[PDB]
RNA sequence: CAGAAUUCCGUGAAUCAUCGAAUCUUUGAACGCACAUUGCGCCUUUGGGUUCUACCAAAGGCAUGCCUGUUUGAGUGUCAUU
RNA sequence: GGACAUGGGUUAGUCGAUCCUAAGAGAUAGGGAAGCUCCGUAUGAAAGUUGCACGAUUUUUCGUGCCUCCUAUCGAAAGGG
RNA sequence: UUGACCUCAAAUCAGGUAGGACUACGCGCUGAACUUAAGCAUAUCAAUAAGCGCAGGAAAAGAAAAUAACCAUGAUUCCCUCAGUAACGGCGAGUGAAGCGGGAAAAGCUCAAAUUUGAAAUCUGGCAACAUUUCUUUUGUUGUCCGAGUUGUAAUUUCAA
């Protein structure tokens, strides 16, 4: 369908084409130790739910 | 906040990032429909200048429109009348592409009210459009006192009689020397109405 | 002539028997007036007919009453049931919706209302 | 030939009765009525012609429901019982 | 032509209906000059057009 | 409404005085009326003009002052006389405000 | 999600029923054209004579939008007679007429006399 | 013209006036598909004739575009525990 | 008298229409056009009606699953039937 | 495997909305020619007729990116005047406004751009209850739940500040 084949060609198209460097800082991520430490912190301090 | 970031990148439109981004999109919009449902605007800040609110009741629209002038729609260049009027490659429309925009999404959303539109891409052949449009059978928009005034019947197709902003940037609407042709309909009414007073 | 503050006392049920024997006796005149008919009962296939209409009325009218009853005290009502105006007019904001105010506004008026003045010479 | 002998060739119909107008003008091979432009979702119309709106128009025919709310306005659309 | 449609057969039905004379009572209503009308159509003289 | 006295601009029109729009804000300070009581009051405010003189500064504020002295200020609750309201509301009329304050 | 067919088709969804929250009518209709509106009158011309004498079949006026099956339904609950087969008829008037034969067991002659125009 | 005299000291005649309740045939923006055809269909419920599936009848429904929300879904689009 | 007036008269499972398609017409997807509207008919569409016992007392059309080049209609009272 | 998010679908899903007609007046698009110039092409007719789209009881415009050059005025609209004037025009035929002044009526305002950040304080819908009615037909309130919303709903602010 129309709608796959676009999501799937805007990635391909994002691999072709030279990236601005301001929009290929995204690309670095952390890796998985340093996201699970970070979100171990996160989840000790989240907002106050309804019920809270 | 971030919104004066994003107005202020939003004018670099010569910068690498953006050159990028708009290739990108115009790409993704072509092979979209040539008007198709935007779920969230792709300018936010410009969105909000222009009266979009992130509510229920407001719907984004994005558009594509021809470029170029307007040929006369004659059978072969023939006119059929004096030389002047013998134009047929050379003739401009008298509204603007962002006005044709607002009106064909105004028709394929007829339920609801034009508010706004704004210029997010161009290429040779389409320039792209997001139109801002309210839904005036929405409870959250009747009920809410800045947007009311959008419901009642003399604000429909707006876009239509030329009372968006573009509608009357195209109609010449203004202030001072340089609008005074004015309404055009109205002033000429105006000035060629012979006044046969009382003279008792 | 049947009469309405009768035939609206009367029950449901009672009614439509009433309406089949009048609409039988309609056929009857009817059949009449064609092998041979008479001044009195062709005046009273009229008094017939509207026989048959107000007990239809009134039939029509214990429906839609009980309708009422039945929608009573909810959102969304039949529109037969409904609002009878001018199609705008149900399209026009309601009187709460106009009266909508801001905080700002509410201020402004509860601060700075219109006062009544008068000029001495 | 053009003339008498030509016109006893003339026994097919080109229009018939309009479904939404009841004119004579709904032509055929078209499916289009000439008066009022049946099925098009609009009534054929013209500046250049006024006494054809005369024709037609509202006034023209019943009005019964225009009556109604002529009347119901006079009171200004109440319900409920006298 | 013996093969005609419903709505055909019932505009034929409501022509023969309007060509009838009208009745001498009716004329006779106080203040009425509907005696004579030239509405009378006949089958030879003017036709029906469908 | 009462109305400011203002010069009409060009030399055609500078030697006569005509009616104004409104008050302006430095008019209205000097008079001491906040903008936001003058219009509940019947004064209008005008934000574009501006007294460039002061003899048009002196005219149009004494013609507030004059206006306020003849003003008689209801009690928006009714036998509580508050601050700058009156109780001798009795004998108050309608009166056309160019005989207290013609343009002169 | 092996894919046998080159082609993609539009799954299956659930596709639920209508539950309206109010009736779009407060009141239902009453029966349109139950008997009383089929059956208008008896035809009593010198040719419907002949048929009731001769043929045992009786000639109504039913009405434009009536069927031979209502027809008969209106026929036996009228007149308690059961019909064997029914003749459809609509006059240059505009107006339908039904051709009625009654079985063997019931006289048309009697059954016109009970309804009376004889 | 007659009829209406179950009437006229009475909820009662009248092509009376007014009007806040209803009825409102087939169509028509016309809306199941069509229509030079009163043509061809589908869904729910209730009844008839032996027909839990066929036939007949009645009642209620089935157009398109768009908005909000709901449900069921699709995606070698992005991810986490398993 | 084919005129005028008053009445009467056209009865179908088997005759035609209705069904099918031809030349063609024409929605829908989509694309133009300021627009009235133009092109377009599996067309660059997530275009499903159909094939199969998995539950199922016990001798059966009711909810899943996996599925494959189907498809709007109108258009002949001399074509087919 | 499941779930979450994003995007895109379907339902005779729950509740709504649009079409059409009326066009005297109103807001726009498109758009001639007859005619005048004693011919005729620019011009004129005319930014009109015809065609198309869209409203209301009025519409539109409207609170200066406005005039002026003054001792300055001060939202919009309409009337008188400016004025057949400045100006435009094979400078031919013809066309042709605006500031000031007088009068009618006068009414001002709302958002985006700010960190509520010690608390999304915001809104829709379902359900239930309680009120209300031009009205059993209308219009709300409260409670709870689910959604919208941090890719920003509320509040003080809109430059006069
Ligand atoms: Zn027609």
């Amino acid at each position: 369908p129309e709608y796959i084949r676009l999501q799937r060609r805007r990635k391909i198209l994002n691999l072709r084409l030279k990236v601005p460097p301001a929009i290929a800082q995204f690309q670095k991520t952390l890796d998985k130790n340093t996201a699970t430490q970070v979100f171990k912190l996160l989840n000790k301090y989240r907002p106050e739910t309804a019920a809270e | 906040g971030a919104y004066k970031y994003l107005e202020e990148l939003a004018k670099k439109k010569q910068s690498d990032v953006n050159l990028f981004l708009s290739r990108v999109r115009a790409w993704e919009y072509r092979q979209m429909n040539v008007i198709h449902r935007a779920s969230r605007p792709s300018r936010p800040d410009k969105a909000r200048r222009l009266g979009y609110k992130a509510k229920q009741g407001y719907v984004i629209y994005r558009i594509r429109v021809r470029r170029g002038g307007r040929k006369r729609p004659v059978p072969k260049g023939q006119t059929y009348g004096k030389p002047v009027h013998q134009g047929v490659n050379h003739l401009k429309y008298q509204r603007s592409a962002r006005c044709t925009a607002e009106e064909r999404v105004g028709r394929y959303c007829s339920n609801l009210r034009v508010l706004n539109s704004y210029w997010v891409n161009q290429d040779a052949t389409y320039k792209f459009f997001e139109v801002i449009l309210v839904d005036p059978s929405h409870k959250a928009i009747r009920r809410d006192p800045r947007i009311n005034w959008i419901v009642n019947p003399v604000h429909k197709h707006r876009e239509s009689r030329g009372l968006t902003s573009i509608g009357k940037k195209s109609r010449g609407i203004g202030k001072g020397h340089r609008y005074n042709n004015s309404p055009q309909h109205a002033t000429w009414l105006r000035h060629n109405t012979l006044s046969l007073r009382r003279y008792r | 002539a049947l009469k309405t503050f009768e035939l609206r006392k009367q029950s449901q049920e009672n009614l439509a028997e009433q309406l089949q024997e009048l609409r039988q006796e309609l056929a009857s005149l009817r059949v009449q007036k064609i092998a041979g008919g008479s001044g009195s009962k062709l005046s009273k296939i009229k008094t017939t007919r509207k026989d048959i209409a107000r007990i239809l009325t009134v039939i029509n009218e214990s429906n839609r009453l009980a309708a009422r009853e039945a929608y009573k005290n909810k959102k969304y009502i039949p529109l037969d049931l409904r609002q009878k105006k001018t199609r705008a007019i149900r399209r026009a904001l309601t009187p709460y919706e106009q009266s909508r105010k801001t905080l700002k506004q509410i201020k402004k008026e509860r601060y700075f209302p219109l006062r009544k003045y008068a000029l001495k010479a | 030939t053009k003339g008498t002998q030509s016109f006893g060739m003339r026994h097919n119909k080109s229009h018939t009765i309009c479904r939404r107008c009841g004119k004579r003008s709904f032509h055929i091979q078209k499916s289009t009525c000439a008066c009022c432009g049946y099925p098009a979702a609009k009534t054929r119309s013209y500046n250049w012609g006024a006494k054809a709106k005369r024709r037609r128009t509202t006034g023209t025919g019943r009005m019964s429901y225009l009556k109604k709310v002529h009347r119901s306005f006079k009171n200004g659309f109440r319900s409920g019982k006298p | 032509p013996s093969h005609k449609s419903f709505r055909t057969k019932q505009k034929l039905a409501k022509a023969a209906r309007q060509n009838r004379p009208i009745p001498q009572w009716i004329r006779l209503r106080t203040g009425n000059t509907v005696h004579y009308n030239m509405k009378r159509r006949h089958w030879r003289r003017t036709k029906l057009n469908i | 409404a009462i109305r400011p006295a203002v010069k009409p601009p060009t030399i055609r029109y500078n030697m006569k005085v005509r009616a104004g729009r409104g008050f302006t804000l430095e008019e209205l300070k000097a008079a001491g009326v906040s903008r936001r009581v003058a219009s509940t009051i019947g004064i209008p405010v005008d934000h574009r003009r501006r007294n460039r003189s002061e003899e048009s500064l002196q005219r149009n504020v004494e013609r507030i002052k004059v206006y306020l002295a003849h003003l008689i200020v209801f009690p928006r609750k009714a036998g509580q006389p508050k601050k700058g309201d009156a109780t001798d509301v009795s004998g108050a009329e309608q009166t056309d405000v160019a005989a207290v304050l013609p343009i002169t | 999600k092996v894919r046998t067919s080159t082609t993609f088709r539009r799954p299956k969804t659930l596709q639920l029923s209508r539950k309206p929250k109010y009736a779009r009518k407060s009141v239902a209709h009453a029966p349109r054209l139950d008997e009383y509106k089929i059956i208008v009158n008896p035809i009593n011309s010198e040719s419907a004579m002949k048929k009731i004498e001769d043929d045992n079949t009786l000639v109504f006026h039913v009405h434009l939008k009536a069927n031979k099956f209502t027809i008969k339904e209106a026929v036996r609950k009228l007149y308690s007679v059961e019909p064997v087969k029914i003749n459809t008829l609509i006059r240059p008037n505009g107006t339908k007429k039904a051709f009625v034969k009654l079985s063997a067991d019931a006289d048309a002659l009697d059954v016109a006399n009970r309804i009376g125009f004889l």
